[PDB]
């Protein structure tokens, strides 16, 4: 079993920045990807970006290349995502989709409870 | 004769363009497959016994008779003419399975264009499972069923062995490698369009790279920790693996692949623009410099193998035990992946490897493009465009089974059955013919009157008993002991041995075919037939 | 950015009936024999869990009721033994190159 926890509820502030803590435990930390999906309340889903713990690669979708950054830390085995210029329609939840170990390329059920911002 | 200056100058003026895949790629793989150290002494003794005499004999024949690799037998033996067809078939097989290494190397060169090295990127970039990037940067011991990132790259990108479950079921065709081999064939076609190269300019610009890149790779491997374990394993006599191991077959194959004889290439390179120009010395210095470059390549491979074994805390002869041609690429990737300017050195090494393989394979087709000119000078000597294109198309259509997903399943088979018994028996037939059918004293008189200095007494005793008996013993040891091929977690079935024996027979059965075809042409009794056929016709 | 949208929009709940979901991937081709496609299941008030990966194998801790097939462009989903407890929304995700993007999603309601 691999535990995975996230931060708590936060408030949306116009033009400010927030930090979402996401620490993994019970598995190889700096060996697989760590996705960051967005789920709007009631609406569909969308992708933001991905970062490999170890400063290897840092990819993005294209709609959040500058509005969302990704930071890894192999010491405490935590992954942060510092937002920027929060808007009114950005009030949603974010997960920590741990990618598979390679060839398969899936999320092995280790989805956090999600941090809601309002 | 020691530190006089002339010798070191002659060696420095020869080390530039005296390196081929037979001594930088074929020698390390064979030496590490049969165990390092225990192969150097058999290799060098088989060389000094039967590789230099045959080389000198082929050079003398090509320099005296002034004929092609097939038309030279019209003055030697009218019956032993099928050896030319055997040489042509062997060269076709080579150019079929030898260009796949160039295809893989050029694909590596293309993939090395990215500033980020794909070798050290197995973190699900495209797809890679069960890999360990950090060797010592994580302080974690090596776990069971773990493969290096470069090994996973070579096993999943350039040679997708996961698509084919085995040799019995080969997958489709890789377009990314098909286009690579097509570009390689387009390049090789635009270089033999004329067919003359004796004082060219490209030789210098392709020879100036190795003299520096080999030295920089050697010092990089020397300044790498853990290399002391690999050097000791490379200089181990290991007398226990020499008595009754039957390893001399691989040594002889490596010798005949690196030196040149046995493929019909010395005759073509000797029957043009040369006559009585410092004989009995050029062949010796070429063999010496080839052996020196081979030893340098073996050392630069083993100094990296030592580091690879020390970083895993396991035996040196176990890291790559079920590995075929993957020994060179993985080693070079792991060696270049620890350099400051790693991408530039990698692209330079890949480009020089491509140009070296091209300059090496230019000699393979050179002995077949000129073989039909001296045999059919009335139909093929006037076109010069309808034959090279035909042989290129035939090679492309014959090198397609080695381009499937089961690449190493075919290259490994043709690496011990297409040149193992075939080249050996061809060299044996040639040697025994030149010895008994033509006459040792006759050839000695010819070389004495064309050179002005009779060869030594040691050379005369070689071609009569040394080479033929050793080659016969090697052939008997091969026939009375079928090899056992084994790739990564794979065992070849029983029909693989039959397929290899059939492959190693079609390239030799043509000689008895021509023998039976020659006697049925001339009339008369068998005695008169052999009497009139053994003696050569009027020139 | 290889976009991928599902063709259906909504279906009905019925015990023991066939219902397939297709994913439009016309601008996509199989890379190395493994179909880089995934299937998720998101219940109201629950994070989405893995349902089927690679369009051929079964997910972790998923019953044998779900099964998928297909290769290349079109992919289907066999949910023949469907009950009321499977009234969730399923998505479609492709993972070829740097193009990871989810789909629209399909719901079921009688
Ligand atoms: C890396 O790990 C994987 C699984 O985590 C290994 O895959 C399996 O290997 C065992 C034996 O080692 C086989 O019995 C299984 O059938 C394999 N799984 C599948 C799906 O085929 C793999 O061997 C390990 N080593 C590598 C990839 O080099
Ligand atoms: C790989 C090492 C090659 C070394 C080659 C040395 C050749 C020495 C030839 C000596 C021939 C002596 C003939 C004496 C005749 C009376
Ligand atoms: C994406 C650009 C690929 C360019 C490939 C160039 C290959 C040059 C090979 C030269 C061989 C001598
Ligand atoms: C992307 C992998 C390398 C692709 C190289 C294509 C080269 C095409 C050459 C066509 C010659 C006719
Ligand atoms: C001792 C093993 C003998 C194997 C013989 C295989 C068949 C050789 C002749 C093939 C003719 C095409
Ligand atoms: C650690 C021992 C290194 C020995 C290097 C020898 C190089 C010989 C070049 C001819
Ligand atoms: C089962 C197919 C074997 C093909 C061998 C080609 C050399
Ligand atoms: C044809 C020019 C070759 C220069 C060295 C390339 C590696
Ligand atoms: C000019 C076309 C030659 C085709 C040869 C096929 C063997
Ligand atoms: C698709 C055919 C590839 C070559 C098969 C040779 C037996
Ligand atoms: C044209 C070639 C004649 C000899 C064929 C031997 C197989
Ligand atoms: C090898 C030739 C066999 C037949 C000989 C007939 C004289
Ligand atoms: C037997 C081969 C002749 C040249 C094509």
């Amino acid at each position: 079993q691999v535990q995975l926890q996230q931060s708590g509820p936060e408030l949306v502030k116009l033009g400010a920045s927030v930090r979402i803590s996401c620490k993994a435990s019970g598995y190889r930390f700096s060996y697989s990807w760590m996705n960051w999906v967005k789920q709007r309340p009631g609406k569909g889903l969308e992708w933001i970006g991905r970062i490999y713990p170890g400063d290897g690669d840092t990819k993005y979708s294209g709609k959040f290349k500058g509005k969302a950054t990704l930071t890894a830390d192999k010491s405490s085995s935590t992954v942060y995502m510092q937002l920027s210029s929060l808007t009114s329609e950005d009030s949603a939840v974010y997960f920590c989709a741990r990618s598979a170990y390679g060839s398969e390329g899936f999320a092995m059920d280790y989805w956090g409870q999600g941090t809601s911002v309002t | 004769r020691e530190t006089w200056g002339k010798k070191v100058d002659f060696l420095l003026s020869v080390i530039g363009y005296a390196v081929d895949l037979g001594n930088v790629w074929r020698f390390p793989y064979i030496c590490y497959q049969n165990g390092g150290g225990a192969f150097l002494l058999p290799y060098t003794i088989m060389a000094i016994f039967g590789g230099i005499p045959l080389f000198y004999m082929e050079l003398a024949l090509g320099q005296y008779h002034r004929n092609g690799c097939i038309s030279i037998w019209r003055k030697i033996c009218p019956i032993f003419k099928g050896i030319g067809y055997a040489i042509c078939i062997i060269a076709f097989y080579i150019a079929s399975y030898y260009n796949t290494i160039m295809a893989w190397a050029l694909y590596y060169l293309i993939s090395s264009f990215t500033d980020q090295l794909p070798w050290t990127s197995c973190k699900n970039s495209w797809n890679t499972g069960n890999c360990t990037n950090y060797f010592s940067e994580d302080n974690i011991t090596w776990t069971l069923h773990s493969t290096s990132p470069a090994e996973e790259f070579y096993t999943r990108h350039v040679l997708q062995i996961h698509r084919s479950k085995g040799l019995q079921d080969l997958g489709g065709i890789s377009w990314q490698l098909a286009l690579c081999i097509m570009l390689i064939f387009t390049v090789i076609y635009f270089s033999i369009w004329k067919g003359v190269k004796t004082s060219g300019k490209v030789v210098w610009v392709t020879a100036t790279f190795p003299y520096i890149i080999l030295s920089v790779l050697l010092v990089r491997g020397a300044t790498l920790p853990g290399a002391w374990r690999g050097v000791l394993f490379y200089l181990k006599p290991n007398w226990q693996k020499l008595l009754e191991t039957g390893v001399w077959i691989d040594a002889a194959a490596q010798i005949f692949f690196s030196l040149g004889p046995g493929f019909g290439v010395l005759l073509a390179f000797a029957s043009y623009n040369k006559f009585n120009n410092n004989c009995y010395q050029d062949a010796l210095v070429t063999s010496v410099v080839n052996c020196m470059t081979s030893f340098v390549s073996g050392f630069v491979i083993f100094t990296v193998l030592g580091y690879m074994a020390e970083m895993r805390n396991e035996d040196v002869s176990e890291v790559a035990k079920d590995a075929g041609p993957s020994l060179l690429f993985i080693t070079y990737a792991e060696a270049i992946a620890n350099m400051p300017a790693s991408t530039f050195f990698a692209i330079i090494f890949f480009l020089m490897l491509i140009t070296l393989g091209l300059d090496s394979t230019f000699a393979g087709l050179e002995g077949v493009i000129t073989a039909v000119l001296d045999e059919f000078p009335h139909v093929w000597a006037k076109r010069r465009e309808r034959f090279v294109l035909a042989v290129v198309i035939t090679c492309f259509f014959g090198s397609l089974v080695t381009l499937t997903f089961g690449g190493a399943y075919v290259v490994k088979l043709l690496e011990e059955y297409a040149t193992g018994p075939a080249v050996l028996t061809v060299a044996l037939i040639e040697a025994v013919a030149v010895s008994w059918f033509y006459g040792i004293t006759q050839f000695c008189r010819d070389v004495k009157e064309m050179l002005g200095f009779s060869p030594g007494w040691f050379w005369r005793i070689c071609w009569v008993a040394i080479s033929p008996l050793f080659l016969l013993f090697i052939i008997c040891s091969f026939l009375m002991s079928p090899p056992q091929l084994r790739l990564f977690q794979y065992n070849y079935p029983y029909w693989s041995i039959i397929l290899g024996y059939c492959i190693g027979t079609s390239s030799f059965i043509c000689i008895p075919t021509y023998i039976a075809y020659r006697l049925i042409i001339t009339p008369g009794t068998f005695k008169e037939r052999i009497i009139k056929s053994i003696t050569p016709e009027t020139p | 950015d290889i976009v991928l949208t599902q063709s259906p929009a909504s279906l009905a709940v019925s015990l023991g009936q066939r219902a397939t979901i297709s994913c439009r991937a016309s601008e996509s081709v199989d890379n190395y024999g493994i179909s880089f496609l995934n299937w998720f299941q998101q219940k109201p008030g629950q994070p989405p869990k893995l349902l089927i990966y690679a369009a051929s194998n079964q997910g972790s801790g998923v019953p044998a009721r779900f099964s998928g097939s297909g290769s290349g462009t079109y992919f289907s989903l066999n949910i023949h033994p469907m009950e009321e407890d499977d009234t969730a929304v399923y998505f479609c995700q492709q993972t070829k190159g740097v193009s990871w993007t989810f789909g629209g999603g399909t719901k079921v309601e009688i």
